[PDB]
């Protein structure tokens, strides 16, 4: 149900729910990390195929060299030690002459019995009590690890992170959940840089006839001589892939006048005309 | 930590060999669980710091701040890997020199040469000094530049421009920030320069650091010092026992004292895990402030400080991570 | 009087040295404070 | 490797570096070290007259040497009980000092003179104290000895005194005061109560004879408590342990057994710079010997070693950890068979000296096999069966970030992405553990 | 349970060993419920972030 409920969960609130394509929801959430419109119309098939490569990968990814998934088997192994230590702590001879209670009566009088039996009493209450704190301590982790758990279901999956770190490396996309021996298994797709190119930005352009009327980039940044490489060449980019745009009303917002910005003279940029 | 339970428990004597086969594999199972402990701690050094590394970053030059006075954070190396503050951090904190290179050449402090008269080992840290003095300075380097919606790209904006922005952002209008930038680079620069002189007994983060460090040194007086316990026997020396008591006394004596060492050792595993959870917590927490604190700036109230977040600063601590955040503290109001 | 800040009349332990510890110990002591018995000679 | 499978009690471990115990930390050859001073002069318990019991003789033997086969050849032993001491070891060890106690006394008599009982016997007379270990010899002494047991023998049955009646009862380790002795001795030996005065007080005592149960071989109690306060042991045995050195000098620099003023146990010794020296944690870590030479001392086992282990190749190469190259050599002896073979090589690393390892540049990513402060081991790329080979010592990596510089400008740089992938973080959340 | 019943029942070697065993389990006592408290003092650390 909660795999069924990714693709709708869109606006304020968390009241409504939208059945919208799993696909549609990719392509929106990948905009509003600042990759521009005309770049996912030009590269959905090309968006949907790396997405399918990554996420199919893991088909053959619980292995040896996948730290998230010996961490299961690590979890089921710690388990089985604190059992272990109960059945296999029964055998131990704390002093006495026998692990044998049995023995301990056949072979002693009825007073060292009584000595013999107390030594082997109070080892079977050392590990009774040892397991009872260890089960207490390990109660305390997965109290924290199961509220981190429901952190990453409420922001992971049902919803788009925009915190750094938190549902993975690199800029968060979407978040998948199955269970898993013991908890929950995420799997957090990220967008990943992988070539770049260093372009020079500005902060804002203003039109230099009219010094009052400026403007600054929503989701991207203003950067020179790209296209045509004349006078005064500005054009906007989405922050997150290079693929400059003409300046519009619609990839910029108006600004106060800082000190920071351009002065345009030749092919001022429409929201400035 | 690591011990040779061997020979914390029996120092050398076959008897008590012999007799702690009657506890099953005791020191098996120790040397498992320090060893399952230690492998954590490696693993919570290697996850905060991939919270740390930064894909991009600007080189640190001098006068990285501009206008603002970053020069005590900013390496030695670059006016050491280290900070000035990270190096005063580290010299105001009493540590033991745990010998890590040739130290037991040296021995041949108490705590550390009871290693090797005891039985224990203190173990080194997965990385070095420098190593994490890098990935912090490369932290630094990335404050100015992480700006717009996605973390994919990096702008290598000055942090004066940085900070003018990050006011901006909570509510103070342009023509406020131009006509008064040099006093917010002056109110700035007062509030950070102030540390060169905070780590004092009045600065309760900074009393927070030794209180680590003390704790780590409990733990070992206790392996060290209750060796010298008679457990109800004769005497805390096997050799003793030995040579004052017939074969059947010295049995139930040198069980006695076994045992006492047996609980003591298991005391130690047990608290190392007490430790190794509240240490997993606290690593939790330092991943999410250098990512919300310092990698961007957080609009949570709370988290980042008191007053409104401007900007975080991190350096290196003993056992840890020190933060240093920037806040916006109205002192007048209409 | 009895100073116990500089250990007056404190006996030192017949064994081995011990040396910048602090050690618990019930024995002979004077107690702190206690004003003796004065004698003169002439 | 079998150091850490039996460490470990594992024969299929998995790749780490692992602390190890040692298995062949064994001691050859030992030393012995005790005071010489003159003989404990024991002349007194037996070629004199025995003492009574409510006047019984002690005498405290300190800066002597003594001989327990000499107290014992003489006497035959009926029973002994021992507390915290045995005969065999009351023989052979040193104290801080030896009393002796003793009197005539009819074995017939010895669960009177006993622990639990509480007789007049014990209140009036002889109240055997047990805060420092002793024991008790019941034994027959012939006249062939020097023995002789002229006189009255004697025991206080009553000695009460004031309005009150109190009884003046014997504390452990005392003896009969002044006034019941003065008392006794004039009372009448038919058990009747006498009265007197002594100084202001008036005192009631009686006692009984037992001259009648003393024979040719005479009932004697000895009882011999010893004192330990280490560091102040003045008594010792005549008789030097018959495996033991008395020369140091041809075992330092090994792993020996010593007996040293009653100290004993295995250890290493080594000539320092400068009777016994402590830790704060009441370690002996040096002595003073009588040669006026100062010795350093270390376990057996005082190297941390730890093993560097692959299970894809089964090799595995060594740490010492925190010690210089140097000392390794000398402490080969104390190393497992085929470490000591090998020192009869090395790499300095800044965690410790390293066996089986061979300098490298080479960095690693995933690093498995940490040794510390960035150093981690490269595993060789040869199985253990074609034979040994060394692991790299390479470091951490670094893997830098972008360097992306700043312009002096009104613009700024900006490094965006050309190309992109979608990449998977796998996690796994424990969320509960097994009721 | 009471060292009293122990002093004025045994002699004085059994008394040791009998007091011993009673102060042992007496600190047995204190050195779990310092452990839980540690225990607990963790789990507040937690929550009181929360
Ligand atoms: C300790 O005392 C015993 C005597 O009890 C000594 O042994 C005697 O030695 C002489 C020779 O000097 C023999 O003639 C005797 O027959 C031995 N007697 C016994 C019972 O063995 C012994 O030598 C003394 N020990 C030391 C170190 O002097
Ligand atoms: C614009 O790009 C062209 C081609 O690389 C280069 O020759 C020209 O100098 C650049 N102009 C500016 C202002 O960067
Ligand atoms: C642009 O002009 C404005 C108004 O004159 C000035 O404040 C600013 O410094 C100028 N910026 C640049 C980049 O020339
Ligand atoms: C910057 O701070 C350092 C102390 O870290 C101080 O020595 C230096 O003089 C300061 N420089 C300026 C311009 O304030
Ligand atoms: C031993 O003591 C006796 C007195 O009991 C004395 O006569 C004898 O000479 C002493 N012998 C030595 C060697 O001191
Ligand atoms: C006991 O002493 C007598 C008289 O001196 C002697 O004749 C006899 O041999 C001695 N017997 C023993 C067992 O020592
Ligand atoms: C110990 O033996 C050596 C010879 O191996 C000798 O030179 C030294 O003087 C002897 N020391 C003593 C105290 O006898
Ligand atoms: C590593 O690089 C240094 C550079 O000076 C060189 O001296 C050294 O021989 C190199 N070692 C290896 C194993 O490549
Ligand atoms: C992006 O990288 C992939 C893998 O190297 C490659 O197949 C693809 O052609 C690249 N596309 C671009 C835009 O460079």
């Amino acid at each position: 149900s909660l795999l069924g409920s990714i693709a709708g969960a869109w606006t304020a609130g968390l009241s409504s729910f939208a059945a919208i394509p799993f696909a549609q929801s990719i392509f929106y959430r990948l905009n509003g990390v600042g990759i521009t419109q005309q770049v996912l119309s030009e590269n959905q098939k090309i968006i949907a195929n790396k997405f399918n490569q990554a996420l199919g990968a893991m088909q053959t990814g619980f292995t040896t060299t996948n730290e998230a998934f010996q961490k299961v088997q690590d979890a089921v192994n710690t388990n089985a030690q604190a059992l272990a230590k109960l059945a296999s702590e029964l055998s131990n001879t704390f002093g006495a002459i026998s692990s044998s209670i049995g023995d301990i009566i056949q072979r002693l009088d009825v007073l060292e019995q009584e000595v013999q039996i107390d030594r082997l009493i109070n080892g079977r209450l050392t590990t009774l009590n040892a397991f009872v704190a260890q089960q207490l301590v390990r109660s305390e982790s997965a109290a924290r690890s199961a509220q981190l758990a429901k952190d990453k279901v409420n922001e992971c999956v049902k919803s788009q992170s925009t915190r750094s770190g938190f549902c993975g490396q690199g800029t968060h996309i979407v978040s998948f959940v199955i269970n898993a021996p013991n908890g929950l298994y995420f799997m957090h797709v990220g967008y990943h840089p992988s070539q770049h190119i260093e372009v020079v930005a500005a902060y804002g352009l203003c039109d230099a006839a009219n010094p009052t009327n400026c403007i600054a980039p929503v989701n991207g940044y203003f950067i020179k001589n790209q296209t045509t490489r004349g006078v005064d060449d500005w054009s906007y980019t989405g922050s997150s892939f290079y693929a400059p745009e003409p300046i519009t009303t619609l990839n910029t917002r108006y600004v106060a006048p800082q000190v920071t910005f351009q002065n345009i003279s030749t092919n001022l940029p429409p929201p400035l005309l | 930590i690591t011990v040779d339970c061997k020979q914390y428990v029996c120092n050398g004597f076959a008897k008590c060999e012999k007799l702690l086969e009657q506890y099953g594999q005791f020191c098996s199972k120790i040397n498992q669980a320090l060893h399952g402990a230690n492998l954590r701690q490696d693993d919570f050094v290697r996850n905060l710091f991939e919270s740390v590394k930064t894909p991009q970053t600007v080189p640190l030059t001098t006068g990285f701040g501009g206008e603002f006075n970053l020069t005590l954070l900013e390496p030695l190396s670059v006016s050491n890997a280290r900070s000035a503050l990270e190096e005063l951090l580290f010299d105001k904190v009493t540590i033991a020199d745990p010998g890590y290179m040739q130290g037991y050449d040296d021995c041949m402090r108490d705590l550390i040469c009871a290693q090797y008269v005891a039985g224990y080992k203190v173990l080194p840290p997965l990385m070095d000094v420098n190593m994490e003095a890098a990935y912090t300075s490369s932290l630094l380097g990335s404050i100015a530049g992480a700006w717009t919606a996605g973390l994919s790209s990096f702008a290598a904006i000055p942090f004066a421009q940085s900070i003018f922005y990050r006011l901006n952002g909570v509510g103070i209008t342009q023509q406020v920030l131009s006509e008064n930038q040099k006093i917010i680079a002056n109110k700035f620069n007062q509030a950070l320069g102030a540390m060169q002189t905070g780590f004092t007994t009045t600065n309760e983060a900074f009393q927070k650091v030794q209180d680590a460090v003390n704790t780590n040194a409990q733990a070992l007086a206790k392996l060290a010092s209750e060796l010298s316990n008679t457990f109800g026997a004769i005497s805390s020396s096997i050799g003793d026992i030995i040579q004052r008591l017939d074969v059947l006394e010295q049995e139930v004596q040198i069980d006695r004292l076994i045992n006492g060492r047996l609980t003591t050792l298991n005391a130690f595993v047990a608290q190392q895990l007490v430790r190794s959870e509240s240490a997993a917590r606290s690593a939790q927490l330092a991943k999410d402030k250098v990512n919300e604190c310092v990698k961007s700036q957080s609009t949570r109230s709370g988290f980042c400080g008191q007053g409104t977040h401007i900007v975080s600063f991190v350096i290196n601590a003993p056992n840890g991570l020190y933060f240093m955040h920037v806040g916006y503290h109205p002192s007048q109001h209409i | 009087p009895i100073d116990m800040n500089k250990a007056d009349g404190v006996i030192y332990p017949n064994g081995r040295t011990y040396s910048n510890i602090t050690l618990q110990t019930t024995n002979l002591f004077p107690r702190n404070g206690d004003l003796g018995t004065q004698y003169v000679y002439s | 490797y079998t150091q850490l499978v039996c460490s470990y009690g594992d024969f299929n471990m998995k790749s780490g570096v692992y602390s190890t115990s040692y298995y062949s930390a064994k001691p050859v050859g030992a030393y012995y070290e005790a005071h010489v001073y003159p003989d404990c002069n024991f002349t007194d318990l037996f070629r004199e007259n025995a003492p009574t019991i409510m006047q019984y003789k002690r005498q405290v033997f300190t800066r002597c040497n003594y001989n327990l086969t000499l107290l014992l050849s003489l006497v035959q032993v009926d029973e002994f009980v021992c507390d915290k001491i045995t005969p065999e070891a009351l023989a052979t060890g040193c104290y801080s000092s030896l009393t002796v106690d003793w009197f005539a006394f009819p074995y017939a008599w010895k669960s009177y003179l006993a622990i639990g009982s509480a007789d007049r016997i014990v209140r009036f007379n002889y109240n055997q104290d047990y805060s420092n270990p002793s024991c008790r010899i019941h034994s027959k002494v012939n006249s062939s000895v020097g023995i002789s047991y002229s006189g009255l023998y004697s025991y206080i049955t009553n000695c009460n005194y004031g309005g009150f009646n109190k009884d003046d009862v014997v504390k452990p380790g005392g003896r009969a005061s002044q006034p019941c002795v003065t008392g006794a001795l004039n009372s009448p030996t038919n058990g009747q109560v006498w009265s007197f005065n002594f100084g202001g007080v008036p005192y009631r005592t009686s006692r009984l004879t037992y001259t009648d149960h003393l024979k040719n071989p005479l009932d004697m109690v000895y009882v011999i408590t010893v004192k330990y306060e280490p560091g102040a042991e003045t008594v010792c045995p005549k008789q030097v342990r018959p495996d033991y050195s008395t020369n140091i000098t041809g075992l330092l620099g090994s792993c020996i057994s010593y007996d040293i003023y009653g100290i004993t146990g295995t250890g290493v010794f080594q000539l320092c710079n400068a009777k016994f020296v402590y830790d704060k944690f009441d370690n002996i870590i040096g002595f003073h010997s009588d040669d006026g030479n100062y010795y350093c001392v270390a376990p057996c086992v005082s190297v941390p070693v730890s093993v560097i282990y692959d299970d894809n190749t089964n090799q595995y190469a060594t740490l010492f950890g925190s010690v210089a190259c140097q000392h390794i050599s000398t402490m080969a002896a104390q190393f497992s068979r085929e470490t000591r073979a090998s020192l009869v090589n090395l790499l300095q690393t800044s965690v410790g000296c390293v066996m089986g390892f061979h300098e490298t540049n080479d960095t690693v990513e995933d690093c498995n096999l940490s040794l510390g402060q960035s150093l981690c081991a490269i595993p060789p790329n040869t199985n253990l069966r074609v034979g040994r080979s060394t692991f790299g010592l390479g470091s951490l990596a670094y893997n830098s970030p972008l360097r992306v510089d700043a312009l002096n400008s009104s613009e700024f740089k900006v490094s965006l992405p050309l190309n992109f992938t979608f990449g998977v973080t796998q996690e796994y959340i424990e969320t509960s553990i097994q009721k």
